[PDB]
């Protein structure tokens, strides 16, 4: 079987697949998003929508500290209670669906922490350039 | 030394001029004039948040909140408006004449209008009778017709909408604020030290009504009393009241509907008959509730007006628009006399004890029926109110008044709705649109460090 | 009196406190940012106003290199024309709102000098990467 | 009618029936129309 390099994938590909395998297509989503009479009226309610919610997602991840980055890590630890399950079996034995899913109830705490954290972040890295 | 930073998400606002949207509560095919369906769900608990350690200055006088709804309701009217019936056809000669049925002798406020209507069919015509009032017919040199034959066509309200006054709310768009005081004793124009920020106002009902402000929010402290200029008597002045007094008004009659067809496809309905005796309607107000109130509200005025006597006047005359207190009642516009309610005056010295009233006495008003109404104090629309099967009631409670001022020792107070947009300035006193920024930038020790 | 953490309070508060007490609730403000019929035109004229009013800040943000910082020191000092109070009692004696009132004149200098600091910053990083 | 002027064609005194503010009745008016405006038939115009 020849190989993709998973550039050439389509949108919303590898869905089905494992979350590990999934992480390595994050580019092609990222391309889709931001693609008188009675047509223009709904296709100018359907522009600013798209422009509505292609700004949401950038307004939290400008807060979160990965303005441009794809990925990024951070400093906030992960809490069993949200999810027990092994590191082996979340990347290589499930799909991004179901990972979402699963973890919905708990996406208010985990948002909220992340610019707690990212703003401490900021006060005491300014507090270390003080004392030049 | 010291370098620049900047700083993103500073509490600083700056005062604008932004525009707002509507939100109410969901309400259920049922039509309404307000079109409140399509407003957006507000919440359940919103936000507000009390700020301390602040003052800012107020002025209701140049609120744009006001002037941007005033143009609003007129453009919901209109929309309303157009895929309804228009009375061109009806303006054809009356015989009228006195009706007879078998108090009951003054009868000379209605009429007995007989006139040939065109039927489903163009070229055939028959004769029809009606009843209509004496204010929307005038003679000729023995026959009548419509006042509004030669000033303009005018439309009708389809019976399918109903235009009761449900609140609702005026909220901006992210990036903007308004604030709201809550200083109990504030007047109009001045610094508010308990300023609180919410996300957007409370539920606002809007009301139409010339002389008395119905159904409202109350004062929470005392008597307020707002106006721009108090010494220049040309300016029209608010009254918020403390304590409300209930007003009940209604139409005792039950007058049959009748749908007469005057054209393809356009039919409207009028009054067919009467089953019973002929009675007048009337307003019923407590006595001591008015005469208290009076009282509670002539003391306050005397601070503003020392060691003057007050007194309270019936309107001058002339328009029957602005003379008599105008409001709504089931859809049928009524027109009451206030003659009596303004039958007194305070005196700032002597005793007013308020057992010598007796109770139990009520003041009886006397009002008429107009169902050919031209608003907004401007001649370039009409609609027509149809009538309604049996006897309306309408129960509410009186919350403000419009007065007036007009050479030295008594001072006289008249009423009189001069502008539509006081209604809505008494309930948007305490409310401020304000856009928010952001930036901040202030010196520090910190500096930027630069790779090598 | 039990202490509140800064995160769970309220749009614009702390506005009536001294500067370097709201200095630590930014989070809250910029969370709140961006959040056919005769309603629905007005409705619509007010989504694309705060889409506007939020990407006026954001460029401004991303010539000056605060992309996604929410505190961000600079190169370019602070003259004592513009303000000649001292540190002591600018942090500690004073609010943000008076502050902004004070230095709203020279708003205009100080945004110019940023854009030509910052871009003065990329030309000679730029030649520095050139001698590998 | 009135007392170049000689050259008065351009210009035509026309009445009609115009109705008035109620429907059934009409009255007799006058007014004046340019002969660009109007059209003859087989004497109205
Ligand atoms: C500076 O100004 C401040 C603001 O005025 C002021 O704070 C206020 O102080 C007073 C006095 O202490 C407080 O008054 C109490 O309020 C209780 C009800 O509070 C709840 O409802 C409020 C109103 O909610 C409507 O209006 C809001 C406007 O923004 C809307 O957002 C709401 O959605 C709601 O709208 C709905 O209703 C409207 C009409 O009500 C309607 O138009 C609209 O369309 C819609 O239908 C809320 O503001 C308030 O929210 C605050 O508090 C909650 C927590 O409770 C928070 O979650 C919020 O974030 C916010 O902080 C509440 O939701 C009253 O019940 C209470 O009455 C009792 O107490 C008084 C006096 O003590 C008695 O006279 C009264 O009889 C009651 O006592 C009786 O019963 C008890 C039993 O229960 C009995 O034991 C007792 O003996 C007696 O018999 C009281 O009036 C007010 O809540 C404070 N906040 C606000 C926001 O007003 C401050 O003091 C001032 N001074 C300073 C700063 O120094
Ligand atoms: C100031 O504010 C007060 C307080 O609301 C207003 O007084 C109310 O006004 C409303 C609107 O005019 C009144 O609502 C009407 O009530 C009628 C009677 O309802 C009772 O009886 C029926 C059976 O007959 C019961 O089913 C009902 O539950 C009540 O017990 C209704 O018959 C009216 O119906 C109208 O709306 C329906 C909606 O589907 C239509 O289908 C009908 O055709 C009709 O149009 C109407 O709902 C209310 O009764 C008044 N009192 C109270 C206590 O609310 C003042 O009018 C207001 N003043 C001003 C100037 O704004
Ligand atoms: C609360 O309720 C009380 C009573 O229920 C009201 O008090 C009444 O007020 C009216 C209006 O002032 C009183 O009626 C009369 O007022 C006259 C005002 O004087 C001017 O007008 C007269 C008119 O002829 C002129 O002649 C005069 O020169 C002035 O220009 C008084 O002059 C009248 O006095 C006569 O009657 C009284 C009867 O009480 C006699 O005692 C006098 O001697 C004189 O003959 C008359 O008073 C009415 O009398 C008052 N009723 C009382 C006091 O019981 C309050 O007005 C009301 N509250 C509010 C805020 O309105
Ligand atoms: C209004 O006038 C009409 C006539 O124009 C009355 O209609 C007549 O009423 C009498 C007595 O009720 C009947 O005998 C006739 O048959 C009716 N004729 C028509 C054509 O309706 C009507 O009753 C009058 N109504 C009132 C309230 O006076
Ligand atoms: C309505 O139509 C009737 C006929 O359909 C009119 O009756 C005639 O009215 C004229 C008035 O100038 C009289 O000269 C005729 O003698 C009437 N004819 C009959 C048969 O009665 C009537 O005038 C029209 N108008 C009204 C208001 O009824
Ligand atoms: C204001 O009203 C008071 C009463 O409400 C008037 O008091 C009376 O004044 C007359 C003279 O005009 C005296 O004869 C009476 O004795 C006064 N009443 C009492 C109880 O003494 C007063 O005159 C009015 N005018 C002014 C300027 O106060
Ligand atoms: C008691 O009545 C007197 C009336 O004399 C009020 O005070 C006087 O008001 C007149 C008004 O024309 C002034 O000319 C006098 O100068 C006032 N008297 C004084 C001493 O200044 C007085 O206001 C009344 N009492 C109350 C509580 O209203
Ligand atoms: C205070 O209220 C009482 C309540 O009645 C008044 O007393 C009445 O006064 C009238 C006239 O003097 C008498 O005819 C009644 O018999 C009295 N009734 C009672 C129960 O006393 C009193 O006049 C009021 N005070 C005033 C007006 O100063
Ligand atoms: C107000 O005036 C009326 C006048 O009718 C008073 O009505 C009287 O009420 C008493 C007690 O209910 C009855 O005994 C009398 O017969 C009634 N008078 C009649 C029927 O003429 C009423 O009481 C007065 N208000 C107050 C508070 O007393
Ligand atoms: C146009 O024609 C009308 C008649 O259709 C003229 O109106 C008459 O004019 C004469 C003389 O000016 C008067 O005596 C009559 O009283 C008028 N009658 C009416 C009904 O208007 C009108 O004057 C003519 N105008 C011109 C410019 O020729
Ligand atoms: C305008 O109306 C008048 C009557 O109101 C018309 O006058 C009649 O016209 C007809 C034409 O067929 C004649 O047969 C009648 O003899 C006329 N009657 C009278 C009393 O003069 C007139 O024709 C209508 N049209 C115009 C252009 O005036
Ligand atoms: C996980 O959340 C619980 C619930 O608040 C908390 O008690 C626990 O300390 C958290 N775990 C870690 C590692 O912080
Ligand atoms: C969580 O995982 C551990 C081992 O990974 C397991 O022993 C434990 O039973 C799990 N908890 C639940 C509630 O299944
Ligand atoms: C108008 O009504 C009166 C009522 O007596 C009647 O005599 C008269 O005939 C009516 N008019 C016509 C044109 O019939
Ligand atoms: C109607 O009744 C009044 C009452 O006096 C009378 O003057 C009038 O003439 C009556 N009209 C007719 C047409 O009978
Ligand atoms: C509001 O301001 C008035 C004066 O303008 C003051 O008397 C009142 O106490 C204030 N309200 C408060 C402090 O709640
Ligand atoms: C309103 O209140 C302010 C402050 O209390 C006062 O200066 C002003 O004279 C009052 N009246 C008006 C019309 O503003
Ligand atoms: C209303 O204000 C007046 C002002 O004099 C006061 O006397 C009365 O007690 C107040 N009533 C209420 C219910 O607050
Ligand atoms: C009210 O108008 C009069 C008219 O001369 C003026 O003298 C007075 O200063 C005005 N007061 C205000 C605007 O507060
Ligand atoms: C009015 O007439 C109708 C129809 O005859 C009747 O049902 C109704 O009860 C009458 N009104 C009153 C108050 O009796
Ligand atoms: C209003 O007062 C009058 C006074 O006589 C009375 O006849 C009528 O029944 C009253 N109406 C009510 C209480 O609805
Ligand atoms: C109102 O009624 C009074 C008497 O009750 C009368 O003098 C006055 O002319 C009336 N005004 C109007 C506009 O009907
Ligand atoms: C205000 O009006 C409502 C509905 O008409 C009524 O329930 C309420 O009791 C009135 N307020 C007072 C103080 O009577
Ligand atoms: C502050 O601005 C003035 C005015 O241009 C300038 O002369 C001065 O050098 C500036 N201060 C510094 C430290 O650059």
């Amino acid at each position: 079987a020849v190989g993709i390099g998973a550039v050439f994938l389509g949108f919303l590909g590898a869905a089905g697949s494992t979350m590990g395998a999934a992480s390595n297509t994050l580019t092609v989503q990222a391309r889709q998003l931001l693609s008188l009479g009675v047509w223009g009226f709904k296709q100018l309610q359907a522009r600013v929508l798209a422009i509505e919610r292609y700004l949401e997602v950038q307004q939290l991840l400008g807060i979160w500290g990965c303005s441009g980055k794809l990925i990024c890590c951070t400093n906030v630890p992960w809490n069993s209670t949200w999810s027990n399950r092994t590191q082996e079996d979340i990347w290589n034995n499930m799909t991004w669906m179901e990972w979402e899913r699963e973890i919905g109830n708990y996406t208010h705490t985990i948002y909220s922490l992340l610019e707690e954290s990212q703003f401490q972040q900021e006060i005491n890295e300014k507090d270390l350039l003080a004392l030049d | 030394n010291l370098w620049v930073t900047v700083y993103y998400g500073v509490p600083v606002w700056k005062e604008a001029k932004t525009t707002l949207f509507c939100a109410s509560d969901a309400k259920a095919e049922v039509h309404n004039v307000w079109a409140t369906h399509a407003c957006v769900p507000t919440d359940p608990n919103p936000q507000e948040m009390v700020l301390e350690n602040v003052t800012e200055n107020f002025n209701m006088w140049k609120n744009d909140m006001v002037d941007q709804m005033h143009e609003d309701v007129i453009s919901l009217w209109d929309q309303s408006l157009k895929p309804c019936v228009k009375l061109t056809p009806l303006c054809v000669t009356l015989n009228c004449t006195n009706t007879t049925v078998s108090s009951n002798a003054n009868f000379e406020e209605m009429k007995n209008c007989s006139f040939n209507a065109t039927t489903e069919i163009k070229d055939k015509k028959k004769n029809e009778y009606a009843l209509f009032y004496k204010l929307d017919i005038v003679p000729l040199n023995g026959k009548y017709r419509l006042i509004n034959c030669n000033t303009s066509a005018c439309t009708q309200i389809c019976p399918k909408v109903t235009f009761e006054p449900i609140p609702i709310h005026y909220c901006a768009p992210a990036g903007y604020a308004i604030l709201k005081c809550n200083n109990k004793t504030f007047n109009g124009t001045g610094p508010c030290n308990n300023v609180s920020t919410v996300q957007c106002t409370h539920g606002i009902k809007p009301v139409v009504s010339t002389q008395l402000l119905l159904n409202g929010s109350l004062a929470e402290k005392e008597i307020i009393i707002r106006s721009e200029n108090l010494t220049n008597n040309a300016k029209t002045i608010i009254v918020h009241l403390n304590e409300s007094v209930g007003i009940v008004c209604t139409r005792p009659s039950n007058m049959t509907r009748k749908s007469i067809r005057i054209g393809p496809g356009q039919t409207f309905y009028a009054l067919g008959d009467i089953i019973g005796d002929i009675r007048q309607p009337h307003c019923n107000i407590s006595k001591q509730n008015w005469n208290r109130t009076l009282q509670q509200v002539g003391r306050k005025l005397a601070e503003h007006f020392p060691n003057r006597n007050i007194t309270f006047n019936h309107s001058s005359g002339g328009d029957l628009e602005i003379t008599t207190h105008s409001f709504n009642c089931r859809g049928e516009f009524f027109y009451c006399n206030t003659s009596g309610l303004f039958n007194g005056t305070y005196h700032p010295n002597g005793t007013y004890n308020e057992t010598a009233v007796n109770s139990s006495d009520t003041i009886t008003l006397q009002c008429r029926i107009k169902q050919i109404i031209n608003m907004w104090q401007e001649v370039g629309r009409c609609m027509y109110a149809p009538p309604i099967a049996g006897n309306i009631t309408c129960n509410s409670n009186i919350t403000g008044l419009l007065l007036t001022r007009d050479q030295t020792g008594e001072e006289i107070f008249r009423p009189g709705g001069g502008d539509m947009r006081d209604n809505w300035r008494s309930e948007l006193y305490k409310y401020k649109v304000v856009e928010i920024k952001p930036l901040g930038i202030a010196p520090t020790k910190c500096k930027r460090r630069v790779v090598e």
